[PDB]
């Protein structure tokens, strides 16, 4: 089972990107094997 | 070992994530990989360091990348999703608001194998990384490492 990577592109910041998403406000908890939850 | 943004493949083959090669160090998700060790052409990156709860591990060397969101400005997920040129989705950040601080989150669903995408601030460097998160839809944090 290889692995292998493979060049996608430059790092760069696009003037003409498509904008979408919201920006939500959570209460969350990081236990120890990295998994996010939502706390109330 | 050239800077950018890469496809991280399995083998037919499959992508199973992203990452960002900056000085010389190559970056993704700890889900990702496991730390497994990657080809690139005829070399081999070995890993370097890795953390199960941060989600991150790092290649050929110790974490580069620094820079963190300023908690006000919009933001680009530089999405490398499998079958998909490179493209850049602008987003204002929301917040992960943890017992031990804050962390950006962008409200963002793209296909699993987009782990390990780069998250930009407006001067193109990268704030971390997009593919550990929650669902409320799925948010990712910006997970960032430190340098």
């Amino acid at each position: 089972v290889d692995m292998y990577i493979e060049r996608a592109g430059d790092i760069t910041w696009e003037k003409d990107a498509e904008v979408t998403g919201n920006s939500p406000r959570l209460d969350v908890a990081l236990d120890e094997s990295g998994d996010f939850s939502l706390v109330e | 070992t050239t800077d950018g943004v890469y496809r991280v493949m399995t083998r037919g083959s499959t992508q199973v994530g992203v990452g960002v090669m900056q000085e010389g160090v190559f970056h993704t998700m700890w889900h990702v990989t496991k730390g497994a060790a990657l080809r690139s052409g005829e070399g081999r990156l070995d890993p370097y360091w890795g953390d199960v709860k941060q989600d991150l591990v790092s290649y050929c060397g110790p974490w580069k990348l620094d820079a963190a969101w300023d908690g006000l400005s919009e933001v680009q997920l530089l999405a490398v999703p499998p079958g998909e040129r490179a493209k850049n989705i602008q987003t204002l950040p929301g917040i992960f608001k943890t017992k031990d601080g804050d962390i950006g989150a962008v409200a963002l669903d793209y296909p699993a194998g987009t782990s390990g995408s780069p998250i930009l601030d407006k001067s193109g460097r990268v704030i971390g990384l997009y593919g550990n998160g929650v669902v409320i839809s799925y948010v990712s944090a910006i997970t960032q490492g430190k340098r």
